[PDB]
């Protein structure tokens, strides 16, 4: 059977951000992928996996206004305001798109310094409970690239991510209770 | 240059085909794979698995005091103690399995079941019990005497046991029952307690498969 | 082959957990593949089950609160702590699919011995013996004990033995 | 002669559906097929039959507009309120596509749970005559992504269908009285 | 990248043409063939039919 | 004329990627190489000079 | 190791230039590479290299706009009116294009009469310290083509500059005191 093989049964290709902004003015978003329920769960099945990114940026707005997204990986500093240098700096993916264009599509590869994710961490950093510090990836920052014209705007981004080249480790019972948090698995 | 021309559908966005990507870092190597054992390639091999399931269905049951049955010599003669509706989609007694919280994600499934049984009492303890499977087009018998129709087996706890129990196999497409009859009355000696208790598995035969995959609708 | 200290099992005792590289550390020490023996003892009149169970990578999770658990919490440590709550496995997870993991039944009818080896399974070859807790040997009451008169002390005992360690 | 096969016959893309919407507010239409009596007619003649769809949407207003169109299959939930979470769920394909651009276009497979799908049904389903629970495929519900613009807006949709990869069975005469209703065959 | 340009006639929409198209569920089996009887394959089957 | 379409992604600007450029001096000679010493490939020979 | 050889360690695709100008008109850039102090040191390790350009102009604007970019390389006269006659002179060359497109792309190959250019110029011209007259390249002269529509406008350009086909000579210590001035070393 085609259908139940675990590179198909993760590459649903769902919504992970949609934050929008008025014209603090660029969205930073973090890469964890515990954003929704139904993603998260799906994730909470394996110990140990790996796969790619593939994100997708689609932006509407409510006008030929054009976007930079730039992707920073762990390590590296993230800017703080728009006009920051750090945007002016090559070490790191950037992509320019406008809006009138089909949207932006970057794959990002796994980034791990382990052979896999580990999605359960029963360790300490340090001296932090289920925080392991070679599991993030970093975070992708979308300002915009224009002077702002003094009308009414609202720029609403939403981001999509398909786990693919996906392999799996060690199965898990699913979880049955609701959540409290995104930090750990209370109930 | 060659001459081209765009189809209807240029520029649209699925969400469920598979094309190459732009990589954001080229010329970066990952850190090589390492063989990590307990890797799963398909999600059959884990529905093969055997679980346990709710057997206490009743109310005012709360906790792991729904995984079992008590059977007191005193209390019971010649009374049923439990049925398992096999309608996996529905709320019952597998809900809370590994073959129930895999196929909510697909829609459509079709395979044969495997059941097993198994008691916890004494080692003295005796008794016989029998299992009356009963078909969707027939209806589950609440008399013994109609439930020596249908297949059923005679298990004895005291010579086995433990119990296999195979289901025939049919789809879901829009019941069924496995039920249970005490045969004889429980006879402990006078040293162990009388209550005993059953444990039911079960798990997917390797005929068992899943079609169309949807959201679930048991998390919120 | 170091065994720990024994354990009493009565109808209200509700499951013991260790984290296997924390509870052996404290003992004569600073690519190890465990090895564990279980062993509880009783006589033909006792009744019940257990299940032992080695669960990878088990994160806690407190109860009813939104506050992460603490150092002394997590790592006790050699004498090992209890289930609050076994049915959710402290975490959600249900009980009834806990068969997922490499686990043995003692039936006290059939058997009451237990055998379970435990691999080397981390992602990175090297590992921080101090801060992460590798396996977490369980074991869960699921069908409790019962004679005439009250319950009595049916003591469980587990021998770890690890191979390569260093 | 090339003309007259069953796959050249039944391959004609007609439309199905019209409905506008004017600035509820999110297009609903059921899969049947029996919607205009000149493509029911020419399904009469066969008993079961086996396809696939080739759904186009055509979109036209009366603006940088992005629409959304989603597919539901049978058995999972359809939404009711244009922003409701069941639009942000990854278990369905949904297309996203502008105005400017070409529309768009998408084929939806062979879905019955038997061989074939069953036109005529002289059964019962539980306890209704002529409804055949495997028979119905799905629904695509086409909602607007943006906030509304507060002048005159009047979107019009129209579906198109060519049915292709045909196969026939058990051929049947036509109908020669008009048609009462959409749900059986009354005169 | 190759170059390329565009013929007069891009983008519109035909409705006699074939051409493929995208799948909305890749990797999805349908349900097998049966041997039905009473297949027909071509209209001049009917006509013949008294 | 082939047909074709537009996948999602087309006419962004990454600053990673390489392709083929256009020349601006096409059928124009830049001046011959010539061994000049001290060439070096790999930034792993110059962190093992003490 | 992939990563860390010479064609991959300079081949960042930074920003180089971001001068705009309001509706003198035209921008005119020089060529020299020692614009930002990132790029700057990562050229100082090495004493001689050799690689081609690959220029790519990003152009946003605060509207169906023309723009020609014009390179001219050393010993050609470069203009200085917007509307002069070597903007029509067709012996270098000129790339003319629109805002909507995506952005203008043209290399650059190796024009130093030597076989590397020298960065480092231990010797005088004529009789200046530290200039070598065939390590130069050109400049790059952007205008508009538009006659002036009276509204505000602002048109910012962004030139960004890939040198790939790399080879090295000579390794040297890195800079470790922070720049003077761009014509020489000093600290």
């Amino acid at each position: 059977v085609s259908e139940t093989l675990v590179e198909n049964f993760l590459s649903r290709a769902a919504l992970v951000s949609k934050r929008s902004f008025e014209y603090k003015n660029f969205f930073k978003w973090t890469i964890n992928t515990r954003s929704f329920v139904q993603l998260r769960r799906k994730l909470e099945l394996f110990t140990y996996l790996r796969f790619d990114a593939e994100i997708t940026i689609l932006t509407t707005v409510a006008p030929d206004l054009t976007l930079q997204a730039m992707f920073v990986p762990t390590g590296a500093l993230t800017p703080e305001k728009q006009d920051s240098f750090h945007w002016q700096s090559g070490s790191n993916a950037s992509v320019f798109f406008k809006i009138s264009d089909p949207p932006a599509r970057i794959t990002i590869p796994f980034m791990c310094i382990n052979s896999a994710y580990s999605v359960f961490y029963d360790g300490f950093a340090g001296f932090l409970y289920g925080i392991n510090p070679a599991d993030t990836i970093g975070n992708l920052c979308v300002r915009i690239v224009n002077e702002h014209q003094p009308v009414g705007f609202t720029v609403t981004v939403r981001v999509y991510m398909k786990p693919k080249h996906i392999k799996a480790w060690a199965p898990r019972p699913p979880r049955t209770l609701p959540y409290m948090s995104i930090a750990n698995a209370n109930y | 240059g060659v001459p081209t021309y765009l189809l209807p559908g240029s520029g649209q966005f699925l969400t469920t085909d598979d094309h190459s990507s732009a990589p954001a870092l080229p010329c970066f190597n990952p850190t090589p794979e390492m063989h990590i054992p307990g890797q799963v390639r398909n999600m059959l091999e884990v529905v093969q698995v055997e679980s346990m399931m709710e057997i206490n269905n009743t109310e005012s049951a709360v906790g792991m005091e729904r995984l079992k049955v008590d059977i007191s010599a005193l209390t019971d003669v010649d009374q049923l103690l439990f049925n398992i509706p096999l309608d996996i989609q529905l709320d019952g007694p597998l809900r809370n399995t590994l073959v129930g919280n895999i196929s909510r994600y697909y829609t459509h499934w079709s395979g044969s079941l495997e059941m097993t049984f198994m008691f916890c009492g004494s080692f003295m303890a005796t008794g016989k019990l029998i299992l009356c499977y009963t078909p969707p087009g027939g209806s589950c018998p609440t008399t013994r005497e109609t439930a020596m129709l249908g297949t059923h087996i005679v298990w004895d706890f005291g010579l086995q046991s433990s119990v296999t129990l195979i289901i025939p196999w049919i789809s879901g497409s829009h019941v069924g029952y496995v039920t249970c009859f005490m045969q004889t009355n429980l006879i402990v000696p006078s040293e162990s307690s009388d209550t005993c208790s059953l444990i039911g598995f079960i798990a997917a035969k390797d005929d068992f498969s899943l079609r169309l995959m949807r959201d679930s609708p048991d998390i919120g | 082959f170091y065994t720990l200290k024994s354990v009493k099992w009565e109808t209200g005792s509700t499951g013991w957990w260790w984290k296997l590289p924390d509870a052996l550390n404290n003992i004569g020490m600073f690519r190890s593949g465990f090895l564990i023996h279980v062993q509880c003892n009783a006589t033909k009149f006792h009744q019940g089950a257990l299940l032992v169970v080695a669960i990878p990578e088990h994160q806690r999770g407190a109860h009813n609160t939104n506050t992460s658990p603490g150092f002394d919490d997590i790592m006790k440590g050699e004498e090992g702590g209890t289930f609050n709550h076994p049915y959710v496995l402290d975490d959600g997870t249900s009980l009834a699919c806990a068969t997922i993991f490499p686990h043995q039944w003692i039936n006290l009818r059939t058997n009451n011995s237990a055998t379970i080896v435990l691999p080397w399974m981390n992602a990175a070859p090297m590992d921080f013996p101090l801060r992460h807790n590798q396996w977490t040997l369980a074991i869960i009451p699921v069908v409790p004990l019962g004679t005439r008169t009250t319950s009595s002390m049916v003591p469980i005992t587990v021998s770890i033995a690890p191979m390569c360690c260093e």
